[PDB]
């Protein structure tokens, strides 16, 4: 009750705005740019090996 | 009081769970769409 | 008028259906309150609300909204007809009205949802004139802040950050910040460098970025929890990439590395990650 | 007549809240963490660290109140006291160099 | 010879190095009982992860707490944190030891008494009626009005030196005297009435 609870929501917002906005939302913007680079690094030999063959063709 | 700071702490394991998970759900989702976007190139190759 | 601090009243300016109208004239998530009321009704009619503005205040009213949030990607859903609230901003980012000025750096990159692509590419030649000499209260810099990031941070704008230097005008972001609140801001510009980094242009476009002093500061001023964190993550997002980490580590990375037994930063997978770090930069030293 | 207080100091600045509150002094301390040890426990392994820098603070006070002297942080006054320890010790070889220079001249005199 | 010049040389330089070291250290004794305060209170409170703060329990003088728990939120605050630290209060069945406070001049007759033991936390102080109860009947014994004026004066020097007495160290039954000197003024002067 009043400056117990009021630290108690204090430290409710603070905990899901520095787990939420800090951390997760790093994890996820790593996840998302692994997800972007990854598989073009493999698209881009898959690309060569296609160019090689047309040109053995 | 005590029970009130633990569903912060709840929550948040949560959202990290999801986080975590959402790392593995991207990556297998990039994956396969590049795949039918590099079979894409690849026939366009071959026109 | 140009950007601006308060983005609550661009965001809820003169409106250019009703609930298109309110959501153009509410701030922060009541825009998108209001405009979900009416749903495909009001979607219709905030495709032309963005995509039919040309007064400084309904241009305004359009872009700071959408920046504050049918601001999503329902902006260029099937709700919208032909009209879209999504890909204009590109375009209008190259302007240099207050829809112009909201665009340069936020409102391209919240418009960009639909994905329209081009609104988060746009986002990083004018990352600068964004945050000229904001003061009024309206949309702008503060809104750059973490709406910006995930435009620059893009491969769409990552290339383009360091081709205009707009992430040159960035570089001091990382500098140790006075205030709580200017901590808290420069640990999320930390971060969005780290996210840029986790790409594969920008991860060239940071070391031409020029930002490497401000870098190393932040690393090795790195004392707050968001503020370790962003540091460990863009320490890491670098380290891979040769000099990034090699010269940081001449400079005396490893001596804040060493550190690491107290860092307690939650810098997503803190222990393991900084623990990488720092035998990342030992080994480069 | 006093009374049970319980409160809670953020990490972000828990050192800081436990220096404010030494700067005056008004509850004694609990003892629910003590049956860990010094062994990490909650911060012991910190507090471990803390006392090894404590032990080279005063192991340079010592060696500094030997030397006559007059009277990060810790990582400076152990710098120091290397600093102090290698001026001694360079100090005593030369004193050791010319004490064998001399009983050489004197015996070379009497030679 | 230049051996021995090289010796002085290092030993002068040295020496000035120490000079400044001393006094460097003089401010890290301070910061090592600071350093050795927030370990022990690390090593003996325990602290939740989930809340990410160091939390626990203690006696605190209610008095005290009215200014004391604030004025810590207020410098937690102060620390640039997110949020300061809390105050609010707890209960136990337990009864916590507590001690009255004590004054400048009271603090001798204080420490003298409570050498048989304490008591709770606002129970009976027999301190109060015996800071004067001592000199009320320990004057008796010694009553002669030309050698407690003698005592008083002895006393008075030592009350008057206070000032250089709380700096320069003595002999440890000098210091223990040093240490009741008003209690011994007063007693000398009820001696003197006696």
């Amino acid at each position: 009750n009043d400056a117990d609870v009021s630290k108690q929501i204090q430290q409710m917002v603070r905990f899901i705005r520095q787990e939420a906005e800090e951390k997760a939302n790093e994890i996820s913007v790593s996840a998302e740019e692994e997800f972007n680079i990854e598989k073009l690094q493999l698209v881009e030999a898959e690309k060569k090996k296609i160019r090689q063959e047309y040109e053995r063709k | 009081g005590i029970q009130q700071l633990l569903a912060a702490e709840q929550e948040a394991q949560h959202i990290v769970a999801a986080a975590r998970n959402a790392k593995m759900a991207r990556l297998r989702q990039a994956k396969e769409e590049a795949e039918r976007e590099i079979a894409e190139h690849r026939a366009q190759v071959e026109r | 008028d140009h950007a601006e601090l308060t983005t609550e009243q661009v965001l809820k300016r003169d409106i250019p259906l009703q609930l298109l109208r309110r959501y153009d004239n509410r701030s922060e998530s009541h825009r998108a309150q209001l405009l979900d009321d009416d749903g495909p009704s009001y979607v219709r009619v905030f495709v032309s609300i963005l995509r039919d503005i040309y007064k400084e205040e309904t241009v305004e009213y359009v872009l700071a909204l959408i920046d504050e949030m049918k601001r999503a990607r329902l902006f260029h859903d099937k709700s919208l007809a032909s009209e879209d609230t999504y890909e204009p901003f590109l375009r209008l980012l190259w302007k240099g009205n207050w829809f112009i000025q909201e665009k340069s750096c936020k409102i391209l990159a919240s418009i960009v949802s639909a994905r329209i692509d081009d609104v988060l590419k746009l986002l990083v030649e004018w990352l600068c004139a964004q945050l000229k000499k904001p003061s009024h209260p309206s949309r702008g810099v503060p809104v750059a802040i973490n709406c910006l990031a995930a435009l620059l941070k893009e491969p769409m704008v990552r290339s383009s950050f360091v081709q205009a230097d707009g992430v040159k005008l960035l570089t001091p972001l990382i500098s140790p910040a006075s205030t709580q609140q200017s901590i808290q801001l420069l640990y999320e510009t930390c971060l969005c460098v780290w996210l840029l980094s986790y790409y594969e242009p920008a991860v060239e476009y940071l070391a031409t970025t020029r930002t490497l002093p401000r870098l190393i500061d932040v690393v090795k001023s790195s004392t707050k929890e968001k503020v370790v964190r962003v540091v460990v993550l863009i320490l890491r997002n670098l380290l891979p990439k040769g000099n990034f980490a090699a010269q940081m580590i001449d400079l005396g990375l490893p001596q804040v590395v060493q550190s690491l037994k107290a860092q307690a930063w939650s810098d997503e997978d803190l222990l393991e990650g900084l623990n990488q770090l720092e035998e990342g930069l030992k080994d480069n030293i | 007549p006093m009374q049970l207080v319980q409160i809670i100091i953020p990490i972000e600045s828990a050192h800081l809240t436990v220096s404010y509150l030494g700067e005056l002094g008004l509850l004694q301390f609990k003892d629910l963490n003590s049956e860990k040890s010094p062994f990490q426990r909650t911060y012991a392994a910190q507090i471990k660290k803390c006392a090894e820098m404590a032990r080279k603070l005063r192991f340079f006070k010592e060696q500094m109140l030997k030397a006559g002297i007059l009277s990060d942080l810790e990582v400076k006054l152990g710098d120091l006291e290397a600093e102090l320890v290698e001026i001694n010790a360079n100090g005593d070889k030369l004193q050791r160099a010319h004490s064998e220079l001399v009983e050489y001249k004197l015996v070379l005199q009497k030679a | 010879s230049e051996l021995k010049t090289t010796l002085d040389a290092g030993l002068l330089h040295r020496g000035n190095l120490l000079q400044t070291i001393g006094d460097q250290f003089e401010q890290w004794n301070l910061l090592v009982k600071r350093e050795k305060s927030i370990y022990h209170t690390l090593n003996m409170l325990s602290l939740d992860v989930t809340k990410k703060c160091l939390v626990g329990e203690g006696w605190s003088p209610v008095f005290a707490t009215k200014q004391i728990q604030d004025a810590l939120e207020r410098a937690a605050f102060d620390s640039n944190s997110q949020v300061g630290a809390i105050f609010q209060v707890l209960h136990t069945k337990e009864s916590p030891p507590t001690y009255f406070r004590t004054n400048k001049f009271t603090s001798a007759f204080q420490e003298i008494v409570d050498a048989y033991g304490v008591a709770k936390y606002r129970e009976a102080n027999p301190g109060v009626f015996t800071i004067v109860t001592f000199p009320f009947l320990f004057a008796v014994m010694f009553g002669d009005w030309g050698h407690g004026i003698c005592l008083l004066l002895g006393t008075l020097v030592l009350i008057v030196r206070e000032k250089k007495l709380a700096s320069q160290k003595l002999d440890d039954i000098t210091d223990m005297t040093f240490g009741g000197r008003y209690v011994i003024l007063m007693m000398a002067l009820f001696s003197i009435y006696t």
